[PDB]
Formats: C-alpha cells, structure tokens, sequence
C-alpha cells in the first residue's frame, strides 16, 4: 500500500518515505565514505571514525547522549564496507521525534577534543584482536592486497605501527571532504513524508559540495603466502570479473549457484554442487570448497575458496580446477541451469522479508543508481539470461592472470604456476 | 541485486552503543564443521559465546 | 626450557639496523626451498623447540666426513693425535638434499622509517667457475665501496 | 678465494661466551653517512656504542 515515495532536492539528495502501521520505526543515513578514499599518509582514519560515534558533539554532550537514548529503549549502530557507511537508529513509535535530533547531530557537526580522542586509541587493539580470531578475516585481507595496486587494497582495520598516532587533525579533514549533500541518502521506514523533509532543511545548508573521489583501482598480480601455527590450510584463487549493473553481471551470479556457494538441509551431504561431488571422488578426508563473488562499482573479483588438511592441500585445489574447466569448453544442461534460476530467485526474496534487510536494499541502490525497482521487475532480469552466457563467462576465468593468498602450514601448497 | 552483501562473501564489520561487535557475512557455512573435527579455540581475551543479544521477553 | 627467552632478546637486538630485515625478505622473494630459510627463529615458534629435535639434528649432520680441523701455532702430530679420538663418532654423511630452484618474488613491507631501502637482483653464476671472476670484475668496475675517508 | 666474505655481501651472525654478539658485515663500507641526515634511530631498549670488547690495557 503506497509502497515508496521518492523525492529529489535541488542540491541533490534522496529521501524515501514508506508508511506502515506497526508500533516500531527505523531511520537510516547512507554516505559514500569508506576505506578506499584514504591515501598513503593517513591510513586507518576511517576505523577510528566508527568507534567515535558517542563522543561529545556541539549541540549535546556525551552524558546527555549515552543516557537520553537508553532511558527510552533505543539503539545506535554503525556498519561499514569498503566503499559505504551507514547510521541507523530505532525505538517505539512515539519516541522517534527525539532520536532524530541526536543522529543528525552526530554526523553533521562533530568536535574532536584532544583529551577524549587520545583515550580511544587502546580500543583499536582490543577490537582488532577479537575479529582476527576467525581465521578468515585474515586471509581476505591478504587477497585484496594481492590483486590491486592503489585504492581497493586498503584494509578495514588500522595498521599496527600506526595505532598511537592518529591525530585530531587527520579526522577533521577526512570528514570535511567526503561528507556532502550530493553524496547522501535519507531513508525512513515507518514514518511519513511531510516530516522527513522538515528535518533535511537543517542538514544540507552547510558543506554541500562534492569532494575528491580519485584513484581508479588498477590491477596487479602479486601473491602472498603466510605461514603460521594453524592446524588447517585456508587458500584462494581469483581473476577479474565484470562489474555491477551491467548485463554480463547476471551471468556470473547465475554461474556460482551452479557450482556451489551454500548448503540448505543441515547435517546432510550436498548433492546439488558440481564442485563438491567431483572432489569427494578421490579424497577421503574432511574438506570444504566454495565459490566466491563481489561486485564493486568499477571492477569485480571471482574465484574459489578451500579448507582442508595440511598433508592433502594440493589435491583439493587441483581437483576443483578440473571441474570449472569442463564447463568452459562445452558441458551444460537445461535442467541444472533451471534449478540455479530458482535458488537465486528464492534467496533474493527471503532477504527482503525482515525489516533490517529492507532498509539496506532500498538504501544502497538510491546511491549508485538513483531509483528503485520493485522486485517484480528484478525477477525478469534473472530469468532472461541466455544460456551460452554462462559458458562464455566461465571461458574468461580460464584465460586471465591470477592472485593467490594462502595462510596455514604451507609445506605442500603450490605456488601459482600449475 | 545491488548491495554487495547480496552477492555473498565480502565482509563488513559493525559496532554499537549497546550490543557487542559483529563481523562479516558468509564465507563458510555449516557442513564445514558438520564433518567432524572443528576444534574452535577459546579464551584469548575471550570473545563471547553465542553473543547473547536477542531475547523473546 | 630456560634458553627460550634468549631468542627474543637476540632477535630484537639484531633487527635495529634496517638491512638485516630487507636482506631476509630478499632470499624468500627469490627462492622456493633450500636457501629461503632465515638465520633467526620465527615468532610463532619461539617457545616450542624441543630436546628431541636437537639430538636428531646433531646426529644427522655433524658427521665425520664434513668437518675440517685447522690450527695456527702448533705442530702436526699433536693435532693428529688429539683428533684421532674424534672419529669414533659417526663414519659417513647424513642427508644433503634440497637443490634450491629459482622463482620471482616481490615482497614489500611498510612502516615508519624515514628512508627507503631497495634492491634489484638477478640470477647469476655459482662459485668455482670461470664466469664468477667476470662478475667480480664487473662489480668492481661498477663501484662497490669507498676508499678515501669522507670523499 | 672461495668464501662468502671474500665477496662482500650477505651477512653472517656471530655470538660469544665472553663478548657481545655482532651482526655480520656492515656494508662494503659506510658511505651512507657522509651526506647529512642519517639520524641513526634510537629509543628501542637500545644497544650501546664503540663495542668495548677487546682492549690493550
């Protein structure tokens, strides 16, 4: 009922105002900052920005904020990827007028006092050592540096030679160049339209102009191997792939569901994947193989990912490469292609059935496209891929230049020449 | 299908004022440990167990 | 079990000049197997050296037919006598593998020093051949090292 | 002439039960300091100078 109501402003901004009838409401702000906009002199500035959402601001202190929200039952969270940042707040239906006079105050007009900012800098060590207890946040940071040269290669965590030295002067400048009113989108889920604009008149008057935006992300082939103490080997291989919103994109999304990329029935041997079946032939030991994908705005990556024992880590990678070769020079059906169309349609719809997976979908495609497409249009995109577009896409992976990145006990693992 | 999270496998971390830190989306899933022997190390400046945040009331 | 806090002190002392570091990443970046190992101990490994591996190593490699005894201010029969008690241990040599094949490796390491160190190398001749002298004369034509003080 | 020190280059650690330990060669010699600005970084639980190991009296 009245599904969405777009509106653009003269400066250029996006506000979306769906209206529903539940005693809850969520608000969001989307910005085009990230970890890809920092050069060689100020690495790690954007990891310390998302820890400092609670410090003292111009219009309110840090006592009135950490305690005027918590007397009502609300929350603040900040999430970030390699190119976007999001601020989100929630509470009950009658208490939302007061939480939008805290959120717009955190981002528009902050301060950075010397004594406070010098105290957060042990939080970098604590936060970074927690995330790195998963053996897979490590190996996916050695894989972006092994394939790119400038912009996309920076990580999401602060380098450790660099922890005591982030100043209040590097932060005032990063904000002032990348937080801008032609760069942002404002989304309101269970609220009305005449009131969302009422707030934006005090959000755009300052610092309107677009910022620097450089460093076109050129491609390099470097390989990194790290040997430590782990009892199981984690490895990868990628090659360049086509970027989001084109027509060759959907031939790589359909392709991966043919190979693998997830189980459905718990505690049960997969029967639906090309990759998994051709590996268990031969090898007799615990193992794990996937598929991998990413669709950034100017380029993409695509490949495989393994987990296995140390004494047999060459057989697993070699076997998983013979199967992907077979599809390249002609082997495919019209039933398995059809099934992969169903795993992609169903999975898309379920991820927009909650109420936090519905802001993100609306909020990310009002930045890089400027409009909203109802899921009834999107279901047409997937279905009308020619077959023999899946064959063509898998032909390009076999004929590229590859990045490796292995992290365990590397005594039987192969270098990338084989 | 924008929103790179919809393309299954690059990470994103989260941090809040009331809930504990979060990290990423699927690189693995189940049936990696449903075959036996996933030892899962523990207590190294302990990260939480199951990250108790969601109650039913 | 008490000689394993020494390794940390030694490795922190040897690494205060920035060309022990750059010369360890250059052998790993250029080889695969034999000559890629360092001369110090990896960090993840400090507390785990165990007293069976030392016995194993010494038994395999400290073999009689791989050793030389040289004395500078003494006569011939004294040394011969004293080293004749030194052959009771092990007759012929332990292993000697790993032919050390070549690869191209790039390794960059970023930190807070104020000066950049760099190195470009290429594969060349083994000692004991007729081309190593040509490479040495080339080295001295090109300019390896100074002669006059502060010149 | 068949060693690795007769051709100046890669290092060779030493270590003693009466004197300090030394880090191989230096360089063929010390040209790097004749132009100014080689501060010789410090403040790292530092190692002293002049190598007071062997005397005359």
């Amino acid at each position: 009922p009245q599904d969405l109501e777009f509106t653009r402003l003269p400066n250029g901004l996006v506000i979306a105002s769906l209206e529903n009838y539940a005693p809850a409401s969520r608000i969001g702000l989307f910005i085009k900052a990230g970890s890809r906009y920092e050069d060689s002199n100020n690495l790690g500035t954007s990891h310390l920005l998302r820890l400092a959402s609670s410090l003292t601001t111009k219009g309110a202190s840090s006592f009135k904020i950490t305690r005027g929200i918590e007397a009502v039952g609300g929350k603040l969270s900040v999430t970030s990827t390699r190119e976007s940042m999001a601020y989100t707040v929630e509470c009950l239906r009658d208490d939302i007028e007061i939480l939008m006079e805290f959120l717009l105050n955190v981002t528009a007009a902050p301060e950075f006092r010397r004594w406070e900012v010098a105290a957060l800098q042990s939080q970098l060590r604590i936060d970074k050592a927690v995330a790195f207890q998963n053996p897979q946040a490590q190996v996916l940071e050695n894989l972006h540096a092994a394939a790119y040269r400038n912009a996309l290669a920076n990580s999401l965590y602060c380098p450790d030679y660099r922890i005591g030295k982030v100043t209040p002067d590097q932060l005032h400048y990063y904000v002032q160049n990348h937080f801008t009113s032609a760069r942002m989108a404002l989304i309101g889920l269970g609220v009305s339209h005449p009131v969302l604009k009422q707030v934006a008149e005090r959000f755009l008057n300052m610092r309107g102009g677009l910022g620097l935006s450089g460093a076109k992300a050129k491609y390099r082939g470097g390989e990194i191997r790290d040997q430590n103490g782990d009892s199981l080997v984690h490895a990868a291989l990628v090659a360049e792939s086509a970027a989001t919103g084109s027509a060759e994109a959907n031939a790589f999304s359909v392709l991966q569901h043919v190979l693998g990329a997830g189980p459905h029935v718990k505690r049960g041997s997969n029967a639906t994947s090309s990759l998994y079946q051709a590996v268990a032939k031969g090898v007799h030991q615990p193992f794990d193989v996937s598929a991998f994908n990413a669709s950034y705005s100017d380029s993409g990556l695509f490949g495989i990912y393994t987990i296995s024992q140390a004494a047999s880590a060459g057989d697993v990678i070699k076997s998983a490469y013979d199967q992907v070769k077979a599809i390249a020079q002609g082997n495919l059906s019209n039933t398995d292609v059809q099934a992969a169309k169903n795993k992609l349609k169903a999975g898309y719809l379920m991820s927009v059935e909650s109420s936090e997976g519905f802001l993100d979908e609306v909020g990310s495609q009002a930045l890089v496209a400027g409009s909203y497409m109802q899921p009834s249009t999107v279901l047409q995109q997937i279905d009308s891929v020619a077959d023999a577009d899946v064959i063509n896409a898998a032909k390009k992976f076999v004929s590229g230049r590859k990045s490796m990145a292995a992290s365990g006990n590397l005594g039987h693992t192969p270098f990338v020449d084989e | 299908m924008l929103s790179v999270a919809s393309r299954s496998g690059p990470f994103a971390p989260v941090l809040s004022a009331t809930s504990r830190g979060v990290a990423g989306a699927l690189r693995p899933l189940v049936q990696a440990a449903l075959p036996a022997t996933s030892e899962s190390p523990v207590l190294d400046a302990k990260r939480s167990f199951l990250c108790r945040e969601s109650l039913s009331g």
